[PDB]
């Protein structure tokens, strides 16, 4: 009200509003999904067009060879991040010939967000991240909140909507853990955990968006009639 | 003084074919009369079907290498995974080699 | 933030008017009234101290004309310490030019520079304008003598007489009425003294109250002459006029 | 009024608003505690197990500075992540120049000071945090409790977050009981209690226990996390109290 | 470059300078003008190391066509001399100093009197009769010495310097290749296309 | 109303934030007192622990910031602390630069000048502190010399800053017109110290345990505090006539 | 008053949404994709008679296989155009080839977002960038100040947008030549202008693998208007 | 730094502070511009509110930003001496590193390009200023007129006036100049050019300042009697 | 952090006036008195020294100040922005002058460049005015004695004689009808003490007053002997004793 001018201003209830309106930009975004086995870990993003005319807003980018998320919010936002995290997986290849792990990944994100929560003139980053990865420890999914907040999962989503494919993961949780081995069968149930989100509209080839992760499976992207197969 | 260059010896060489091509190089490390190592690699794989090898001066060539493979990299991240073509990563090591036209990489290098 | 307390001084008003600097020139209305007037053979500049005391060391003081080197003089209304910020540095400008060039500076580019000191303000930085109007009164072999005026828009105009500070609107009246271009020095001296007697908001216009001087070709030969009037010469000069 | 709107604003009483709603965050945030022992301290914290999907014992609260100094806090958990980034860099730079590990009451001034300084300017916005820190040192067991404020004292005990009262009751007790002393493996089961019992506050979600320790016979003097049979050992004696 | 003459006469200033320029071991161009119009009634020519010369004469002429705009006014060759010493004083405790002698060589419209002024490349200017730089004035103050009036036509200062120019193409082991001469007087700037 | 927020001046010539600084002063709800002896300066505290959680030892607003320099503060602990890492910093430079221990009087200008530019530039808060710097210089002798937010600063026979202040300033006050001189005619720091306290609860009417109070003690060439036995000793003295 | 970089309660940035209402203002834009090119058409809408409408530029050539059209505050454009023309001649300078569209789009768009108090607000014009690559063959880009940019088969920006996207919509099909893509611009452009169109208020441009990217001549353009009347009488 | 936002967006989608900017050159005295056949001539009104005036030494209103290319205004007279120093110096930095002088066409780009970077810069306000530039390119015969204005747009007129009551004398040259066949003489194209401000300016005495620009830097300011002819035979015709 | 506060804080309002200068004035008015009296062989300055608390040393803080040794300055208004004034007037001394003249500069010379810093308070950002009127007494070979008045804004008069603060109005009529120019220092003296006692309330003596002089060269204070051009500061200020023995012959 009076204390959502910036971002340096708590409230009298102890909150900062500006991080909150950044967070209502993610529910406003377009729902992705994250989940993983202990071998491999998958993400799942519906994209968005703006009309017929238009291509469908890529929601999945690449960091390494073993690292990559999702975004929801603002774009150019996620572009910024991503960057960030691309520079520090090289920085850490480049000087200690050591793959970055997932959860230092995470850790610099967060510092990186907090940042711009706590100083006078910038701004909250306006964007929630899916990171998804394999290193030293196996698989691993994270989700990053602008607020600074970076959280180690099992399986998640963000998003418009989102709260049908998180329930539903939240069932299926000692289900798709146990999917060793077999990534198709790993991304079925990401491809229908992501459905629990859909109304009106469905997963067509240019509307679904996938990736994947594992032991012996580099960070690549599934787009077009490569993701025909699991509609 | 203190003298930033050295010399770690070793050759290389490289042979255009009608559909297919050779880079070749020795695998001795040395310095002054001494073998530093009897097994060196010098010429790598820095992706998208290209060979490289800087020859000279150890240091600044795996330097040079490390680089351009890490040039190779961010071509894929900021132009769609595109394969960088032999005459773009030609002229791409022109502009890491002139970077340093007051403090040279000591190498001669070949792709 | 720091936004909260921004007072914004270089924005237009929808009018497109810059409210500062014409806050400035409200202040300068306020101010002690100065004249110039420009002759064939000299220019003259007059100016009235605001309500003095008794006790003021008169012959010591200076807040109306000052000096700008041996060719250029000014004379002050508003803000002394503002006026006394430029001052100096118009006459750092001057010695500037004669060392480069080894020549004189002409009046023009002094008056110019000042006024660009002024426009800056007004267009970037977040500061107040200086709230100063100049009278210059100036000699060279370009142009010979010179009048001019800036004020706090950093606008700057010549005149064959004008007045800035009180009363400008009915000094400039009673200038535009008497004065004419064959006039002399001395002709020139008596209208600004008249003019400042008729507008002066005092009683009565006396030698205590006024700062004056002249800048004449009247030194022996090719050559120019700054005279900043004494006390008892401003005495002399109104019983001379007629006055007292 | 308007005193509250900008921070380092002194309101007519004396008061600085923006710090004080700073603290409500604080009450906000899950239960830490803090407990000192006979050679050594003990901290821990509760985790609210916000979804089946978390995976356990992997979103690790707890934090080291250097080699012997353990952190947790209440509140905005990046505010508090902020602060001992800070940590480590003014404990790295006191062992580059002075070759000793930073004294804890030392180390606690350094967090003293930079979260003060948040005070000072409306162009920073005061720390969401109350810091529970300590360890061991060349003269003996140091623990301390940080405010966002810049104030901090020492304590025999210490409890922040939602259900601060509960634990501070609980602590008051141990130190009526114990005028000789507190052992670490005591310390590390009563601190499993105190967490158990101070989260009735926090009753709709259930949560994940995570304690860490130094102690000069226990750990060498150095910071670890309890782990395994001793982790689950503390656990069960903290099942049998509220039961 | 190598050779610049100049000489002030009655109503004007002549300056002549040779056309050869050097690289290596062989002359690329035989027609080289070393000077540059500062204003319609001001000549500067140039002198010194290569590429240092044009560049520092070019930086001249913009900031005196500058000052020539925005005055709408002519500088007097004296003030103009005065710019271009502060520049080369400026210049010779700079990191790297640009390495250039000049002659100035103006009319003054006011006083209606011709002028020349030599500046070396550490900021040493001197106004004079007639000047040169380098070894240039060894071979030639003994001629100019002898005939010299200040009362010479613009005819007469061209035989003298035609006598100048002769003396060093006999004495200088150095070709450079005759010399461009230049005519600055009341009407403004004029080449003499045969000499 | 945004000269209330800010140091500017008021329309009545007055700065607000500098006024609620000096509000800020007596948070604490402490009262000190200072005095000179004949060798030495006495500087005494009030000490409250109301939490039984609390490290006592670790309770304090009495601070050591050079050799010869002793501080109380009269605040929040956070300005405070802020207050004495800035003076042990000035106080240490001082004798770098200069080649002898900074005087009393000099770090009190000094710590006065660096208030006030808070009372002028915009950016920078008053900190809410009242800083009373002791010593036995030596030029000068036993010294109290006191700070405040409007960077003012005096030197003093003797003082008193808190809540009370008053009642304490009188007290001694009163006990200087009977004297006629300008401290405490005493040999040993001990007795002065007990004077201190004696004058302190005759002010106050509070009795006093060991925990109750913090001294400080300025001799020439140390200041030291005094430890809970110490100030066990002083109390029995005290009594005992 | 308020950041330059606030956020609303709805999550969008206020600077971002209101440089949006600005673009809305400006003169319409079109651009259609074919796969025998991509054609960029333009309202001028001069203010006057007496204005030299030949002056007026709003298409634009970036590099010889990238041409860009506008519509808003187009004196915000020009810095924009030349950090394009920057970057589309440093790549060919680092990479001795040409750049592609979207890298190029991609390039103007990270200068969006950085204002703040850097410029001091976002760009109050929106770009239709056109061209041709190797790799993903003719393009059509929407480069929006959100810093966001979506590819379009068919897309209209400016005052008539709305209206002329509907129309678009109908229109645009896979199989489109380049001579219909044009008369299809035109004929938009005629609908939604005010003033009636004509080869001196109204421009066309193309941009194919062969030619590169050129901008139409008033003759060339005003036969294709010619054109266009009369096939529309024909039924 | 000052680094505050002052030109900003409003929720219609406006920059006020252009727009008031532009409110400033309303206020303004009027300039034109008419360009003939071979030739452009520039006319400033000066508001004879201020008598008393030195006008040999008094800022003219027609500025010279090259031999070959003159720079008029309205607005605020302060502002207009930070574009034309600015267009000045860039003037000679094109000759020093070009060798060519600078087109109309250029010269324009240059100045709405500081206009336009004024807008979204931090800490400064746009310029109260409107500019004509009018000129010869180099080697060239035919003639260039553009405009500039606080928001940075530029564009090429026939002919244009702005500044107070620009809006009537545009009327006046919509009607009277004919694109087909502009004023074949320099006589034709001043007589137009003060018709035009007579509909505004008041008297013709000391009121209406002309510049004439002809090619290969050709420049010359008319005098008072030489305008007042003009003034004299304009209204003697008017008498019918 | 960074001082973000680039903008000036005193600005025009509506009707012309720079309201943090007048406010500061009013601050000045609120002040202890001060005045200062100029004689034909010397200059005087006087204050009340209102000490806070009887248990303050009012001897520490001083309220009239050496700025060079032959200029001296008393203030009425914001004690602590007048001690550092004097800190950066003293500088400023050695700084803008001593250090390129080889000597003290003028009184006036001196007097501009502390204007000069009160005007940048003025104007500058992120600060507000100094809260003090100055009254600078000094002695220099070729201008003789002088007296200035130093504003807020940094206005500066010279003055024959004037009061500052508190009860100026009246303390000024009082100064118009004792003062002339044949007066010698010790009349002045005599004066300054008449003019202060009617704004002091309570207790007046030399332990309340502060006085100091710009006279005679004082070669006792100089602190070396040698040097015949070197002969000591005209600067003195007059002690407890001295002050008491001129208020029985009042
Ligand atoms: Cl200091
Ligand atoms: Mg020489
Ligand atoms: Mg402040």
């Amino acid at each position: 009200n009076n204390y959502d001018g910036d971002t340096v201003t708590f409230s009298p209830t102890g909150r900062l509003f500006q991080v909150e309106y950044a967070l209502e930009a993610i529910k406003q975004g377009s729902v992705t999904v994250g989940l993983r086995s202990n071998t491999h870990a998958v993400l799942v993003a519906l994209k968005r067009n703006a009309d017929e005319l238009s291509s469908y807003q890529k929601k999945i980018i690449k960091c390494d060879e073993h690292m990559g998320l999702s975004l929801a919010g603002l774009a150019p936002d996620a572009r910024v991040l991503s960057n960030y995290l691309r520079q520090q997986c090289n920085y850490s290849s480049l000087v200690f010939n050591r793959k970055l792990a997932v959860e230092r990944a995470g850790h610099l994100l967060c510092d990186k967000a907090q940042k711009n929560t706590q100083s006078y003139g910038g701004r909250p980053y306006g964007v929630g991240l899916l990171i998804i990865g394999y290193d030293k420890s196996g698989a691993h999914l994270l989700e990053f909140q602008p607020s600074g907040n970076v959280t180690e999962l099992y399986g998640t989503a963000i998003g418009a909507r989102s709260q049908g494919a998180k329930t539903y993961l939240e069932r299926t949780l000692d289900t798709f853990i146990k999917i060793d081995g077999n990534p198709d069968e790993l991304i079925k149930a990401g491809v229908e955990a992501i459905s629990q989100s859909l109304r009106d509209e469905s997963l067509t080839v240019d509307n679904l968006s996938i990736a994947i992760v594992g032991k012996d499976t580099p960070f690549t992207i599934y787009d077009g009639e490569a993701v025909a197969k699991y509609i | 003084q203190f003298n930033p260059y050295g010399d770690n010896g070793g050759t290389i060489l490289g042979i255009a074919g009608e559909d297919f091509a050779v880079l070749a190089g020795d695998t001795r490390n040395i310095t002054d009369y001494s073998i530093n190592s009897r097994y060196e690699p010098k010429v790598f794989d820095c992706g998208d079907n290209i060979v490289m090898s800087a020859n000279g001066f150890a240091a600044d060539g795996d330097a040079l290498v490390k680089r351009f493979k890490n040039s190779v990299k961010w071509y894929h991240f900021d132009h769609n995974d595109k394969k960088l073509s032999i005459n773009s990563a030609a002229r791409n090591i022109q502009h890491l080699l002139y970077s340093r036209r007051f403090f040279p990489y000591y190498v001669y290098n070949i792709i | 933030g720091s936004r909260r307390y921004d007072s914004r001084t270089t924005i237009f008003s929808p009018e497109g008017r810059l409210y500062q600097v014409e806050y400035a020139l409200e202040s300068i209305s306020h101010a002690g009234t100065a004249i110039g007037i420009m002759a064939s053979d000299g220019i003259v500049l007059a100016a009235e101290r605001k309500v003095t005391s008794t006790l003021l060391e008169q012959d010591t003081s200076t807040e109306k004309l000052y000096k700008l080197n041996d060719k250029i003089a000014v004379a002050v209304a508003g803000l002394t310490a503002d006026a006394e910020i430029l001052i100096n540095t118009a006459r750092i400008h001057a010695q500037n030019y004669l060392k480069t060039y080894n020549e004189d500076i002409p009046v023009e580019i002094l008056v110019r520079r000042l006024s660009d000191i002024k426009q800056g303000y007004t267009q970037h930085g977040g500061l107040r304008p200086f709230g100063v109007s100049f009278i210059y009164a100036g000699y060279d072999d370009r142009y010979g003598y010179q009048l001019y005026t800036s004020n706090p828009s950093g606008n700057y105009t010549g005149w064959k007489a004008i007045s800035v500070g009180a009363n400008t609107s009915a000094a400039q009246t009673l200038l535009q009425m008497d004065y004419k271009d064959d006039m002399k020095v001395d002709d020139a001296i008596e209208l600004a003294l008249k003019t400042l007697s008729k507008t002066t908001d005092s009683s009565a216009l006396t030698y205590d109250r006024l700062e004056f001087a002249t800048i004449r070709k009247g030194a022996n030969d090719g050559e120019v002459y700054q005279k900043i009037f004494k006390p008892q010469e401003i005495k002399d000069i109104l019983v001379k006029t007629g006055i007292t | 009024t308007g005193y509250d709107l900008s921070n380092s604003v002194f309101s007519p009483d004396g008061r600085n608003f923006q710090v004080e709603y700073a603290v409500k965050a604080v009450e906000n945030g899950t239960t830490s505690i803090g407990i000192k022992c006979n050679d050594g301290v003990v901290f821990a914290v509760e985790k609210l197990i916000t979804s089946k999907l978390l995976v356990p014992q992997k979103n690790v609260k707890i934090q080291v500075v250097d080699r012997h100094i353990g952190c947790v806090y209440s509140g905005l958990i990046p505010d508090g992540r902020h602060l001992v980034n800070r940590g480590r860099e003014e404990a790295a730079s006191f062992k580059k120049l002075y070759k000793t590990p930073i004294p804890i009451p030392a180390f606690a001034d350094r967090l003293g000071q930079y979260v003060q300084a948040h005070t000072l300017y409306n162009s920073v916005r005061p720390f969401g945090v109350s810091t529970i820190f300590g360890g061991v040192d060349k003269n003996g067991a140091h623990l301390y409790m940080l405010e966002p404020s810049g104030s901090y004292w020492g304590y025999k005990g210490a409890a922040t977050g939602k259900g601060r009262q509960s634990a501070k009751a609980e602590l008051e007790k141990l130190v009526d009981h114990h005028p000789e002393g507190l052992s670490a493996r005591e310390a590390v089961k009563q601190a499993a209690k105190i967490i158990y019992l101070a989260h009735e506050d926090n009753k709709e979600k259930d949560f994940e226990l995570e304690i860490s320790w130094c102690s000069l016979s226990e750990t060498n003097g150095l910071h670890k996390f309890v782990k395994g049979d001793l982790l689950q050992e503390a656990i069960d004696f903290a099942q049998k109290e509220i039961n | 470059m190598d050779i610049i003459l100049g000489i002030r006469v009655q109503d004007s200033v002549i300056l002549a300078s040779s056309k050869a320029v050097t690289r290596g071991i062989s002359v690329l161009k035989d027609s080289d003008d070393k000077t540059r119009q500062l204003s319609p009634h001001t000549l500067m020519s140039f002198a010194g190391e290569a590429g240092d010369t044009v560049q520092f004469a070019e930086y001249i002429q913009a900031n005196i066509q500058l000052y020539s705009i925005r005055e709408d006014y002519e500088l007097s060759p004296q003030a103009v001399s005065s710019f271009v010493r502060q520049e080369l004083a400026k210049s010779i405790r700079s990191r790297r100093p640009y390495q250039v002698n000049v002659l100035i060589g103006g009319y003054d419209k006011k006083k209606n009197k011709p002028e020349l002024y030599q500046i070396d490349y550490l900021g040493t200017k001197v106004e004079l009769p007639y000047g040169a730089h380098g070894y240039s004035g060894f071979y030639t103050f003994s001629l100019l010495d002898h005939h010299y009036r200040p009362d010479m036509t613009t005819e007469e200062g061209l035989d003298l310097l035609k006598l100048c120019v002769q003396e060093l193409e006999k004495r200088m082991p150095m070709d450079f290749k005759g010399v461009i001469v230049k005519i600055v007087d009341k009407d403004g700037i004029r080449q003499v296309d045969d000499f | 109303g945004y000269d209330r927020h800010i140091t500017i001046f008021s329309p009545e010539g007055r700065l607000y934030q500098v006024e609620y600084a000096f509000k800020a002063t007596n948070q604490t709800n402490i009262n000190s007192l200072a005095v000179r002896g004949k060798d030495c300066t006495v500087v005494i505290s009030q000490k409250k622990v109301p939490d039984k959680l609390l490290d006592p030892t670790t309770v304090s607003y009495i601070f050591c910031i050079s050799r010869t320099i002793g501080m109380v503060v009269n605040g929040p602990i956070p300005d405070a602390r802020n207050a004495a890492l800035r003076a042990k910093a000035e106080a240490a430079e001082f004798r770098y630069k200069y080649g002898y221990d900074m005087p009393c009087d000099v770090l009190a200008k000094r710590m006065a000048n660096l208030s006030q530019i808070y009372t002028q530039r915009a950016y920078m808060r008053p900190l809410g502190v009242i800083l009373t710097f002791v010593s036995v210089d030596e030029e000068l002798g036993p010294s109290i010399y006191k700070t405040d937010p409007a960077g003012y600063y005096v030197g003093y026979k003797a003082t008193a800053t808190g809540p009370k202040q008053q009642e304490i300033t009188t007290n001694l006050e009163n006990h200087f017109k009977k004297s006629k001189i300008d401290h405490i005619n005493e040999e040993s720091w001990e007795k002065v110290v007990e004077f201190a306290i004696t004058h302190m609860i005759d002010a106050l009417g509070t009795e006093f345990s060991k925990n109750d109070l913090e001294v400080g003690v300025a001799t020439k060439d140390k200041f030291f505090t005094l430890s809970a036995e110490n100030i066990e000793e002083r109390l029995v003295a005290i009594a005992e006539q | 008053d308020r950041g330059v970089s606030t956020f609303s309660p709805e999550g969008r940035l206020f600077q971002v949404e209101y440089s949006l209402e600005a673009i809305k203002l400006g003169s319409t834009a079109i651009g259609i994709a074919t796969k025998e090119g991509v054609v960029l058409g333009v309202e001028k809408r001069a203010t006057s008679p007496l204005l030299e409408s030949d002056s007026i530029e709003k298409i634009v050539e970036i590099d010889r296989h990238i041409g860009c059209a506008m519509s808003g505050l187009t004196a915000d454009a020009r810095s924009m155009i030349e950090h394009a023309r920057t970057a589309a001649v440093t790549h060919n300078l680092y990479y001795d080839e040409d750049i592609n569209v979207e890298s190029l789009t991609q390039s103007v768009c990270d200068l969006a977002l950085r204002f703040g108090e850097l410029m001091s607000r976002p760009f109050g014009v929106a770009l239709l960038i056109a061209g041709h690559d190797a790799d993903d063959g003719y393009q059509l880009f929407h480069a929006e100040p959100s810093g966001t940019f979506y590819r379009y088969n068919a897309k209209a920006i400016g005052s008539g947008s709305e209206g002329a996207q509907a129309e678009l919509l109908n229109e645009w099909h896979s199989s489109l030549t380049l001579k219909e893509a044009e008369l299809l611009v035109l004929k938009i452009l005629k609908q939604v202008m005010e003033e009636k169109l004509d080869e001196n208020n109204a421009q066309l441009s193309c941009i194919t693998k062969q030619d590169g990217f050129k901008i139409y001549d008033n003759e060339k353009t005003a036969e294709l208007i010619k054109e266009l009347k009369e096939k529309e009488a024909a039924e | 730094g000052y680094d505050r936002a002052l030109s900003i967006f409003s929720p219609d989608g406006h920059i006020f502070q252009v727009e008031y900017a532009l409110e400033a050159v309303k206020r303004g005295t009027c300039a034109v511009g008419v360009k003939g056949k071979n030739c452009v001539v520039l006319g400033c009104e000066r508001r004879s509110t201020l008598k008393l005036q030195d006008t040999r030494i008094t800022p003219s209103k027609v500025s010279k930003i090259d031999s070959h290319v003159v720079l008029s205004f309205s607005g605020l007279n302060a502002d207009s001496r930070i574009l034309i120093e600015k267009a000045r110096v860039e003037a000679q930095s094109h000759r020093l590193t070009l060798e060519d002088p600078v087109t109309v066409e250029y010269l324009t780009r240059y100045v709405a390009g500081v206009q336009q970077r004024y807008t979204q810069s931090g800490g400064v306000r746009p310029f109260g200023v409107s500019t004509l530039i009018a000129g010869f390119d180099p080697r060239d015969d035919e003639p260039k007129l553009y405009q500039t204005e606080p928001s940075g747009i530029y564009s090429s007129w026939s002919a244009q006036t702005i500044g107070r009551n620009s809006k009537t004398v545009r009327e006046f040259l919509e009607k009277n100049y004919d694109r087909k066949e502009p004023p074949a003489t320099v006589e034709e194209c001043v007589k137009l050019t003060v018709r035009s401000l007579l509909e505004v300016v008041q008297t013709g005495a000391k009121n209406i300042e002309i510049t004439v620009v002809k090619p290969d830097s050709d420049i010359v300011a008319l005098s008072s009697e030489e305008i007042n002819q003009y003034v004299t035979q304009i209204e003697q015709e008017k008498q019918e | 952090m960074t001082d973000r506060y680039s903008f000036s804080l005193t600005t025009f309002s509506p009707s012309g006036k720079l309201g943090q200068i007048d406010y500061a004035l009013t601050a000045v008015k609120q002040g202890v008195t001060s005045l200062g009296i100029k004689a034909t062989n010397g200059v005087v300055i006087a204050t009340e020294k209102k000490s806070s608390s009887p248990l303050a040393m009012s001897e520490t803080l001083s309220k009239v100040s050496l700025l060079t040794p032959d200029i001296g300055a008393v203030y009425s208004g914001m004690g602590p922005d007048y001690r550092v004034l004097v800190d950066k007037s003293r500088k400023v001394a050695h700084t803008s002058y001593k250090r390129i003249y080889g000597e003290y500069p003028p009184t006036k010379l001196l007097v501009s460049e502390v204007a000069k810093i009160m005007q940048e308070a003025t104007q500058s950002g992120g600060v507000r005015p100094f809260g003090v009127s100055l009254l600078i007494a000094g002695h220099d070979e070729f201008n003789g004695f002088s007296l200035y008045q130093v504003d807020p804004s940094g206005s500066y008069f010279p003055w024959k004689a004037t009061a500052i603060g508190k009860g100026s109005v009246a303390a000024k009529t009082f100064l118009e009808k004792r003062w002339n120019d044949e007066l010698e220092l010790e009349d002045a003296i005599h004066i300054a003490l008449l003019t202060l006692k009617e704004s002091v309330e309570g207790e007046f003596n030399g332990d309340t007053i502060e006085l100091a002089i710009i006279g005679d060269e004082n070669p006792d204070l100089l602190g070396y002997t040698g040097i015949p051009t070197d002969k000591g500061p005209r600067f003195r200020k007059l002690t407890s004793q001295e002050i008491n023995d001129r208020l029985e012959a009042l």
